[PDB]
């Protein structure tokens, strides 16, 4: 989401709003853990 | 009907003229829950402390005129011992706390006859600094003493002697003409009240809830309630009756909270 | 595509008054609850219900502290066939300025429905008496005798047990709203008038203060209703 | 009808309880506290800063203190002084005279309805320019919290850092306004029509409350420090309350006879 | 046909906080992937709750090496009735300045929460000893006294084989959310003010090391929040 | 995200006439219910239709009041192969001026349908006598003889017990519509006329007054339809 | 609802167009009752 | 409906739009009727 209240409507496609990596084919979790 | 005698703790008051307890926005004023600003278990009512504490107030003569007061600031009395209003238990409790959530049950009494004539509003005002003096000091109680009855003023209606903060001298000092703090006489019955006319009772009681702009508030200098007597009808009698008839009251403490508990408070 | 579009001509306009919101600059906010405050107040006619007192200069006969108003009437001992008070059913008259309903009634262009009078007798519990309340719809010439005012709408009141009277001003008009300020005199800015006659004198026994007082009050009976907010009058600060 | 104004209740009557007729129907519903609020009105006139400021000192403030005066707006229908909170309302009856005059604010209008000790609401905001053809932007910091000062140089210019931040700046086009809504952003629950507590345990004022505020916002000229005017720009701030809610009756401000 | 519109009066406005996107101007581009990449932090909260160290002026005798502030104190032999170190519990306090708590915090207006100290031992292993950590609400004046500190929330803490120890702040306020950046002192920015003191002095045997240090950490507790972005200061840079 | 969007050339046009709202601004107002008002009118040919009397100069003999205009024809007694009265079918002119149908037909640049012009004879009820009415579509040259007028549309009226007699213009036109007013003389804005002629001179016992008097009234027939509003003339304010 | 007349759209998020409280887990009623 | 051509939509809620009677709980007909 972001700093973004527009629940409504996408006028451009994902693709060209955002970039998106190519493919190669509340809980917040620890940064280190003790073993 | 009009015999009541309420008890708490190991105190009762009684009346025989009640004229019912006026209770203040809910039906139960007593319901609360701990406040939600305090990760700390709170310390709530005990027996010694759930129970009536009774003060006096300055007697009411021919002479106080129309809308002259006293106003008596919760907790603030307590802490001040205003009216010998010693608060035992509860003074000690929030003397060693940072922060107190809390209602209150007030009755007022003042007999008169069926010879006298004369009406007292009592009200419990919220958020008022009518137990300060313009220039930002609290009233002690021998200036309670000196005055007697505060009489009503321009500078009261207006708001115009609240206390504030001096500019300094980089300002020119402007004129202060009003402040949000004013009290409008005619309209003091918006308030959760009672009238003590001589004619009909003996005494006056109102059961308010805990309010204020947070869920608790600091102990020393809260004032979110404040019991208001104000003349409305100017006492009168004939030769022979008894004069100048006093005045006490009884105040409750109701579901208290208190939290950040902590060494006695001692001025900086 | 573009969506083609015909701005009208009131575009760019800042209108104080809109019905609608305008965008977020800083959202996402959450704030501490409000569930712990009891008291909440809904709708400003729960205020103009609780009836608060009325003001009256002291007959011609003022105490050495300015500004002599006050919010009862003394009954005299005199027998006189005129009104001890009376007042006009104009709600931006001086009588009702500071009283609830007046106040926040003054801050609407119409009201519709019932006025309340509340009053209250502060003398000794030992006294007697009746007092005629009654209010006249507008005539040319305002009712003063005893004789005009038993022909209008009027009550009679006991004093006794009971300490208090509540009268309730009937809502007359020609049209269903009437003006809250007469700017200009008319039959939609006034109603007419309420006053107070002493039908018996107050008798009362031997070593009894003489001249009891009766205590004002004036609130919204409970088909009052206000219409058409307005600009306040600021001179409250001056 | 037989009562007693004493027992602090007297109920409402019409036409019908003690004579002959019937109940007047609803005429409208305009004493609603969430429509009544809900309109825009002037709340103070401001300075437009043209270079980096330095906010007004606390008070007391001494003689020979450099500082800009009349720049910074305090978001509240309270009293306000110097771009500070207030509890006495105060004007210059004689602006004749030395020391700098304070710029002081109320929102009139609420506190002529405001019968009730607390109250809360989303506040919108609309600046608009009081001068002709004039290009400003506005800057806002929540309550609680201060405007950053000083500038940082890009072309051997002095660019305010007013300019940048986390907080909303607004850019209107020439000629332009500017508008949105803030959330209700105090630390406390609702903000005191009224207020008798204090919010310091030493010389503090009792009466004055800490953050009966929605933010401060302050006015600028998108244009480096450098590139400075010597005519003093002023642009106009109104504020509207959103979903507004009131608790706990109380009084409205007293009208003179004379 | 062309669909008619009212532009509003904030038109043309650029709102650096607008929650929206604007045009994308350079489309349809796939970015290489990021998923060997470990450690990817949602939230800035994971980062405060990492406990890192304070910093206290060293004693009046300072090292010869300028800005000589350190991230420890040093428990002194001699016996003395007040505390071995204190602060406020104030944010933008000097003692948390550095720490990622305090560093994190100063960017927002609020926090909401218990603030959690850490205390680590770093004296040799034959030492004993016990300390009486104190956090104190607000007063008129900071206690000083063992006899004060031992009224309010506190717990002693006894050297041993762990050498650590948590304490956490609890979170009392009268407001739900309390300032960050103490600008005015008041009860909503300024909450008292958390003490060390040495219970029963520390007994070594002979031929060990006088004056054992205490590292001091500080993070957010579990229930710790802030809230409302603010503008950086950028002295940092200076 | 935005919404792209083309503004057309025309944005920032105030159109007087335009087929749409515009915003409100103080809004959620209840008014006065209206059920009470009997006599609502929907449409304007509502009023058309009502017969109103028309207006002609008082043959060449006026009276000491200036503006002699008669909404009625005495009947002479000598006889005259010639129009007792006429007057063209053109909305405009003045005979129908102050009659409803053509105040209200002078708003609007169309009319099409029938007019209808009604006779009430007012002479004494001992009268006898016939006219015919005629309404002669356009001719190079206006009928004047009763042979002429007898060969177009008309009726013969006998007068007896009933007093009036109905007469509808038939709508003759080249067109759908035709013009309502006659600023250049045409086919489509002036339509002939209409005339009444004294068939058989009116017979009278002795003792009766002479010249017995007919009124005209004009109205719009069942059929009669007004298109496109037009600007007001003004002048009756002049 | 307040002064708003909009009955349609709302383009932005309740949580951003409006704040909201926190969780923690016609008839007008008097302010006073007497008992 | 009036001098509106609008069939389409109504962004303002008809009681904004215009004003109501509070209450109190083709074919022309003639204005005058002969009995
Ligand atoms: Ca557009």
């Amino acid at each position: 989401r972001g700093n973004n209240g527009n629940m409504t409507f996408n006028y451009y496609a994902n693709t060209y709003q955002n970039s998106v990596d190519f493919s190669t084919s509340g809980i917040l979790n620890p940064l280190g853990y003790l073993k | 009907d009009r015999v009541t005698t309420q008890t708490a703790g190991n105190t009762a008051i009684n009346t025989q003229s009640s004229l019912g307890v006026l209770c203040a926005y809910v039906e139960d004023p007593t319901k609360s829950d701990p406040p939600s600003s305090s990760t700390d278990q709170p310390t709530t009512t005990f027996t010694a402390i759930d129970r009536w504490y009774t003060g006096r107030l300055n007697s009411w003569t021919k002479a106080v005129k129309t809308f002259s007061f006293q106003a008596v600031p919760l907790p603030g009395a307590f802490l001040s011992r205003q009216g010998g209003l010693n608060g035992g238990a509860f003074t000690a409790t929030l003397h060693r706390h940072f922060l107190m959530k809390c209602g209150w049950q007030v009755q007022v009494q003042c007999n008169l006859t069926q010879f006298h004539q004369g009406a007292l509003l009592v009200a419990m005002v919220p958020e008022t600094t009518l137990d300060v003096k313009p220039d930002g000091k609290a009233k002690s109680l021998q200036e309670l003493n000196e005055e007697q009855w505060v009489e009503m003023s321009d500078d009261y209606r207006t708001g115009k002697n609240m206390p504030f903060q001096s500019l300094g001298t980089y300002y020119r000092p402007p004129n202060w003409t009003w402040g949000p703090n004013f009290i409008n006489p005619y309209q003091v019955t918006v308030f959760p009240h009672q009238i003590l006319n001589a004619r009909t009772s003996t005494s006056v009681d109102i059961n308010v809830p805990y309010i204020g702009e947070t869920p608790t508030q600091s102990s020393e200098t809260q004032n979110s309630w404040t019991l208001l007597v104000m003349v409305l009808v100017p006492l009168d009698y004939k030769e022979g009756a008894t004069t100048d008839p006093e005045i006490t009251f009884s105040v409750r403490p109701t579901s208290p909270y208190f939290n950040g508990l902590r060494n006695r408070y001692t001025a900086g | 595509g573009p969506i083609p579009t015909a701005p009208r001509e009131n575009s760019l306009m800042f209108l104080s008054t809109l019905p609608d919101d305008t965008v977020p600059a800083y959202g996402n906010v959450r704030t501490p609850p409000v569930n712990y405050l009891p008291g909440e107040i809904t709708d400003l006619l729960q205020l103009a219900r609780i009836p608060t007192l009325m003001a009256f200069e002291r007959v011609p006969e003022p105490v050495p502290a300015s500004d002599t108003y006050v919010p009862y009437v003394a009954v005299p001992t005199q027998f006189d066939d005129r009104p001890l008070i009376s007042f006009p059913i104009t709600l931006s008259d001086p009588v009702y300025q500071n009283t609830l309903v007046g106040a926040i009634s003054s801050n609407f262009a119409n009201y519709r429905g019932c006025i309340q009078i509340t009053l209250t007798f502060c003398g000794p519990m030992m006294a007697r008496g009746k007092f005629l309340l009654s209010y006249s719809p507008p005539n040319g010439t305002q009712p003063q005798t005893l004789s005009e005012a038993m022909q209008c709408t009027y009550s009679i009141w006991d004093i006794g047990l009971n300490s208090s009277w509540t009268f309730v001003v009937p809502y007359i008009s020609p049209s269903d709203y009437r003006e809250t300020r007469a700017i200009t005199n008319s039959v939609y800015s006034a109603d007419g008038w309420f006053s107070l006659h002493k039908l018996t004198k107050i008798t009362l026994p031997p070593d009894c203060p003489q001249s009891p007082c009766i205590l004002f009050f004036a609130s919204a009976g409970e088909d009052y209703t206000l219409r058409l907010p307005v600009d306040c009058n600021p001179s409250y600060v001056f | 009808s037989t009562d007693n104004a004493e027992t602090g209740v007297i109920e409402a009557g019409n036409t019908d309880t003690d004579f002959s007729g019937e109940l007047a129907a609803p005429g409208s519903n305009h004493t609603n506290v969430k429509f009544l609020f809900d309109r825009s009105r002037l709340l103070n006139v401001i300075k437009v800063l043209e270079k980096d400021a330095v906010f007004p000192r606390p008070f007391p403030t001494q003689e020979g203190a450099q500082q800009d005066d009349g720049y910074f707006c305090l978001l509240t229908p309270r009293p306000t002084v110097a771009s500070r909170p207030a509890t006495r309302f105060g004007l210059y009856a004689n602006p004749s005279g030395s020391g700098v005059l304070a710029n002081t604010s109320l929102d009139f209008n609420f506190y002529s309805l405001a019968c009730f000790t607390y109250f809360r609401s989303d506040l919108e905001v609309t600046v608009v320019s009081l001068e002709p053809d004039l290009e400003f932007a506005v800057g806002w910091f929540p309550s609680g919290s201060e405007y950053q000062a000083s500038s940082f140089v890009y072309d051997q210019l002095h660019v305010p850092f007013h300019f940048t931040g986390r907080t909303p700046r607004a850019f209107a086009s020439k000629g332009g306004k500017v508008s949105f809504v803030l959330p209700w952003n105090s630390v406390s629950s609702v903000l005191p029509v009224r207020w008798g507590g204090a919010s310091k345990l030493s010389s503090a004022t009792r009466g004055l409350p800490a953050h009966a505020d929605w933010g401060t916002i302050y006015a600028f000229v998108p244009r480096p420090n450098e590139k400075k005017s010597t005519a003093v720009k002023h642009v106009a701030v109104y504020i509207r309350y959103k979903n507004a809610r009131a608790w706990c009756p109380s009084m409205l401000p007293f009208r003179s006879y004379k």
